[PDB]
């Protein structure tokens, strides 16, 4: 009998992430800015 | 209909413990309804899922 | 009749105040990847029965240097200004029908701040008087925005009545008009219940617990009541004042549940407060208060008294 | 190699500056947070329903002490003594003598599970697999000395956990 | 008679208080973080209606998790004292429970229950959350069968 | 008057919550037990610990901050008057009057939690 112990697959195992990952959302500041000038002039109207 | 799935699930579960009082028997011992499998029963009375 | 309105006012508050701690259990646990209070009868639903009648048993111990005299009437006042603030609360029609609501609860809010003054002087320790002082500062330092937030916004409902509120909001809610003020009301209203990361007088890795670490069991529940009373009422003037409700006089009962819906979002937005952020520093929420909220506030009430005169859009006084 | 954590220079154009403005009057970053959190409360909660369902172990477990028999029944000790010279904590005590019968036997082994560190040498040290570190865990006590076992208390332990403490050494005596 | 009722009335009130058993955290040492682990969404300390707890004056049991010291004893003993009424004491871990690794130390105090009375030991070095969690129950079950109003009756 | 009961229904149940809070519970005291809270230990009196002027300032520019807004809430019912313009200029004018002062306060140090 060969012997068997805890081991790494044949292959290795596969890529584990481990950089930062915080995705780029929402919209700019100029949209931002345009969205609630105009909500506040809809409801002044 | 997926919310149609989970209240049928929910209902189920409600059936799958005998009827409303074996779900209220373990709802209110085990503070959970979930219905297993059962694997066994020891001779102490002991239920496993 | 009145008694029984009355009555029927308190006891289902005292009821939702109850139950309030139950539901912020269990959103801050879910939040949190667990569960929160989920034994004590079904989902948790007796823990606030198991809590009160935990309190009002165990031993109340009272300082050796404690005036006993504002030790007691300090959750007295506490209590009673928060359940006296439901009386002009339009729920389609008030118990107490003035023609200045809002000024009302501005002043009986405002008295709120004795029962901490009275209750870190009175518990004596020489070190909650301190924080007793903090909270104090914090409440009137936030008091300013809070006046001058409301007289901008009812510039457009022309008095202070509160059922006002109903008509002038019918067509389109007054955060349409008013968000940014809406914005620095919502955080000044977090501000002034000492919630959020503005819960410095009871900081629970700052100062223990501040203000309310010599009482115990039955006043320290008192105090929380009102407390939670005066979250629950607040985020009820937010959302009659901001997200008017549309009433129908043939039935009340819609608008009833507008509003006990609308309100419980605002109040489970401010437990959403609470499991979300670090805590401000007592210097660092002065600063906000007083160099951020302050001019925007200023420039605000400037506009909102340029802009119904230059629009012709000044609302009626009656 | 190394990297810098906060060597990064804000952009100072119209566009970036207003981004900048609309994020400290819109709270948009408290927003990312309420939305963490939020997406937190949609979650299947990690909560196991204790004592109903129980955390995993492995057969290493290192719980209550127990003393072991051999097939015939006769005990394992034969009080080498070995468990006692190495335990760290100096929690057990062993006295013995040679029994009726002639054997080396124990008339005293005694473990103070309050001096005790649960390290496990004892169950390395022994010769003959006598002495193990059994798989309970729920054993709390109301008073003190409930906690200071006796021989007899371990033997009954090693009686009433055998049948899976057995498995267990089974399951990891090849790695021993 | 009316020993049943004051049996009921004992039965609320031993419901109520191990319903919301409030402790104090009191982490000395290596068993602080198992217990706060007990406390981690695995085992959610919480759901059982055991919140976290602050200062002594709202706590109904005190934890001794960690090593007690002779120079940290004074203090324990007075946070002790300066807890209301009733008030129970879980010894948590080899340290607290008869002085574990540190037993034969000149500056180690072998057992809190030199310096307070003990509810409920718990073993282990340091025990698992689980462990700590089934003394918790223990505790509670403790409560349950107290018969306060049961003595005051027949006295 | 229906306000008059309204407050002396509250009052009377808050402090009948306080009488069976402060009564009903069972106590047994002793010196140690109700020695004031130190995390511990025992507090020092010292000498009047609640110092510093930055906190009585606090309190002397809201005080005056509220007598401004005392002076601004009859607002909503000024914008009723014919003369909109003089009435407009003087909200105005109490208003810029406002930001001056806090302006003053902030240029002057003032508003800062010094060392
Ligand atoms: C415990 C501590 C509690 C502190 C606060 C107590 C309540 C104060 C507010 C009373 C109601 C109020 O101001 O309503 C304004 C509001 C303001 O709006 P309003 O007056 O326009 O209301 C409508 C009135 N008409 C129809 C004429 C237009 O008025 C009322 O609600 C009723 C007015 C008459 C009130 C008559 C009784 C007054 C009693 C005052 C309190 C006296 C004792 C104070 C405490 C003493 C302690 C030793
Ligand atoms: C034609 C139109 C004319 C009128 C135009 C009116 C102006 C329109 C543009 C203004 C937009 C900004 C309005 C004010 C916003 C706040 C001002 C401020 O100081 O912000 C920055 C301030 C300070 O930000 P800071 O600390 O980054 O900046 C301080 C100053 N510097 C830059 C020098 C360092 O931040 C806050 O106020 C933070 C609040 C903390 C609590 C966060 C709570 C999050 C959850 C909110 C939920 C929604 C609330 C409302 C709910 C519903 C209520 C009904
Ligand atoms: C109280 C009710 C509102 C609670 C807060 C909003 C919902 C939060 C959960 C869902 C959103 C999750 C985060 C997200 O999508 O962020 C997108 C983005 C994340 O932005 P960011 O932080 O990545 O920045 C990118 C954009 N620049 C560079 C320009 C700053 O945020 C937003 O879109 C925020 C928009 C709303 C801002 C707040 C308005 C308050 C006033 C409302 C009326 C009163
Ligand atoms: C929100 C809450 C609203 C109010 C809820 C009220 C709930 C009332 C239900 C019962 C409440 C607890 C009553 C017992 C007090 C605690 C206790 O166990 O006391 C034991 C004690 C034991 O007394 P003892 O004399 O045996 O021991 C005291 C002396 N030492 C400690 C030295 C041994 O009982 C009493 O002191 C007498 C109680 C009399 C009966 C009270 C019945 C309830 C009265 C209110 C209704
Ligand atoms: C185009 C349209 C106009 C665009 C805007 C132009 C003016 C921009 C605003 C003024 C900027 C002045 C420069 C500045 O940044 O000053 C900051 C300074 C100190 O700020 P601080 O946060 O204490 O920082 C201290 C150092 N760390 O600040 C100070 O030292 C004192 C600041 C005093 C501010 C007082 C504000 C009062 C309220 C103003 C709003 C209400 C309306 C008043 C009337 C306005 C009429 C125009
Ligand atoms: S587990 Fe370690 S400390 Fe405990 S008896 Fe065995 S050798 Fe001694
Ligand atoms: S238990 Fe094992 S190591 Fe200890 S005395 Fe007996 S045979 Fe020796
Ligand atoms: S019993 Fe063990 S784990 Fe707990 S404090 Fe002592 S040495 Fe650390």
């Amino acid at each position: 009998s060969k012997v068997k112990q805890d081991m790494p697959p044949p292959g290795g195992y596969g890529p584990i992430d481990y950089k930062r990952n915080l995705p780029r959302r929402g919209l700019s500041g100029y949209s931002m800015f345009a969205v609630g000038i105009g909500t506040l002039l809809f409801g002044y109207w | 209909m997926e919310l149609v799935q989970v209240l049928r699930r929910g209902l189920q579960q409600v059936s799958g413990h005998g009827g409303l009082r074996g779900y209220l028997r373990v709802l209110f011992r085990a503070n959970d309804v979930r219905v297993g499998t059962l694997v066994g029963e020891d001779k102490y009375g002991n239920k496993y899922y | 009749m009145f008694m029984i309105n009355i009555l029927s006012l308190i006891i289902p508050i005292l009821l939702a105040v109850a139950f309030l701690t139950l539901v912020e259990r269990k959103v801050l646990g879910y939040m949190q990847l667990r569960k929160g209070p989920n034994v004590v009868g079904p989902y948790g639903l007796l823990q606030p029965i198991a809590d009160a009648l935990k309190l009002v048993t165990k031993e109340p111990l009272r300082p050796g240097t404690s005036s006993i005299s504002m030790f007691i009437i300090a959750p007295i006042l506490g209590l009673s200004l928060a359940l006296t603030m439901w009386v002009p609360l339009p729920m389609p029609y008030p118990l107490i029908n003035m023609n200045l609501g809002v000024l009302f609860m501005l002043a009986m809010s405002s008295l709120a701040v004795y029962s901490i003054l009275w209750s870190g002087w009175a518990s004596n320790s020489k070190y909650a008087l301190i924080g007793a002082l903090r909270a104090v500062a914090q409440t009137i330092s936030y008091e300013v925005t809070l006046a001058i937030i409301l007289l901008s916004v009812l510039l457009m409902n022309g008095s202070y009545t509160l059922s006002t509120l109903i008509t002038t909001q019918e067509h389109i809610w007054m955060i349409f008009t008013s968000w940014p003020l809406a914005m620095m009301w919502f955080i000044s209203t977090l501000a002034e219940t000492n919630r959020a990361p503005f819960d410095l007088t009871e900081g629970e890795s700052e100062l223990v617990s501040g203000f309310n670490v010599e009482y115990a069991a039955g006043p320290f529940a008192m105090f929380f009541m009102a407390e939670y009373a005066n979250i629950i009422m607040m985020n009820a003037f937010t959302a009659i004042l901001f997200l008017g409700a549309s009433h129908d006089p043939h039935t009340p009962e819609l608008y009833t549940i507008n509003f006990v819906l609308k309100t419980l979002a605002l109040t489970i937005t401010f437990l959403w407060i609470r499991a979300s952020y670090p805590r401000f520093r007592y210097d660092q929420l002065m600063h906000l208060l007083w160099k951020s909220f302050l001019p925007l506030t200023l420039a605000l009430c400037m506009w909102h008294i340029s802009l119904p005169i230059m629009t012709a859009s000044i609302p009626p006084q009656s | 190699t190394y990297k810098f954590v906060n060597m990064r220079e804000p952009s100072m154009d119209m566009k970036s500056v207003t981004d900048r403005a609309a994020q400290t009057l819109l709270w948009t970053e408290l927003v990312r947070g309420l939305g963490m959190t939020l997406s937190y409360l949609f979650r299947e909660p990690a909560t196991i329903n204790y004592p109903f369902e129980k955390g995993p172990l492995s057969p290493r477990f290192r719980g209550e002490h127990a003393l072991r028999r051999y097939p015939s029944g006769e005990e394992r000790c034969i009080a080498c003594k070995l468990c006692e010279a190495v335990c760290p904590a100096q929690a057990i005590t062993i006295e013995a003598e040679p029994r009726a019968d002639g054997s080396r036997r124990t008339t005293r082994y005694d473990i103070d599970m309050t001096k005790c560190i649960y390290c496990g040498f004892c169950q390395e040290a022994c010769p003959v697999d006598a002495i193990v570190e059994g798989p309970n865990f729920e054993f709390s006590t109301e008073t003190h000395e409930e906690l200071l076992y006796n021989k007899e208390k371990l033997l009954n332990n090693g009686d009433k956990w055998e049948a899976e403490i057995a498995a267990n050494i089974q399951a990891d005596y090849l790695y021993r | 008679r009316g020993e049943y009722v004051v049996a009921k009335l004992d039965d609320l009130v031993n419901w109520a208080r191990r319903s919301s058993l409030w402790p104090m955290t009191f982490g000395l040492a290596c068993c602080a973080v198992e217990m706060m682990h007990m406390a981690a969404p695995r085992y959610d300390m919480d759901r059982f209606g055991v919140v976290f707890r602050a200062s002594p004056r709202q706590s109904d049991v005190m934890i001794v998790a960690g090593t007690l010291t002779n120079k940290m004893a004074p203090a324990l003993r007075k946070v002790y004292d300066q807890m209301p009424e009733p008030r129970y004491v879980v010894s948590m871990g080899s340290c607290a429970n008869g002085g574990g690794y540190y037993h034969y130390s000149y500056s180690v105090v072998r057992g809190c229950d030199r310096i307070v009375p003990v509810d409920i030991y718990v073993p282990g070095c340091p025990p698992t959350a689980e462990a700590l969690l089934y003394g918790i129950l223990q505790l509670q079950r403790k409560i349950k069968r107290e018969k306060r109003l049961r003595i005051w009756y027949r006295r | 008057m229906n306000i008059m009961l309204t407050l002396l229904t509250n009052v009377t149940l808050a402090s009948l919550l306080v009488l069976i809070a402060f009564w009903l519970p069972q106590l047994n005291a002793y010196s140690e037990k109700t020695s004031p809270y130190e995390c511990g230990f025992d507090p020092m009196g010292s000498a009047r610990l609640p110092f510093s002027m930055k906190f009585f300032l606090v309190a002397i520019t809201f005080l005056l901050f509220d007598l401004e807004i005392a002076l601004l809430l009859p607002l909503p019912w000024a914008s009723q008057t014919n003369n909109l313009k003089t009435m407009l200029t003087m909200a105005l004018f109490l208003l810029i009057l406002l930001a001056a002062s806090l302006a003053y306060e902030w240029t002057q140090k003032g508003l800062e939690w010094a060392e």
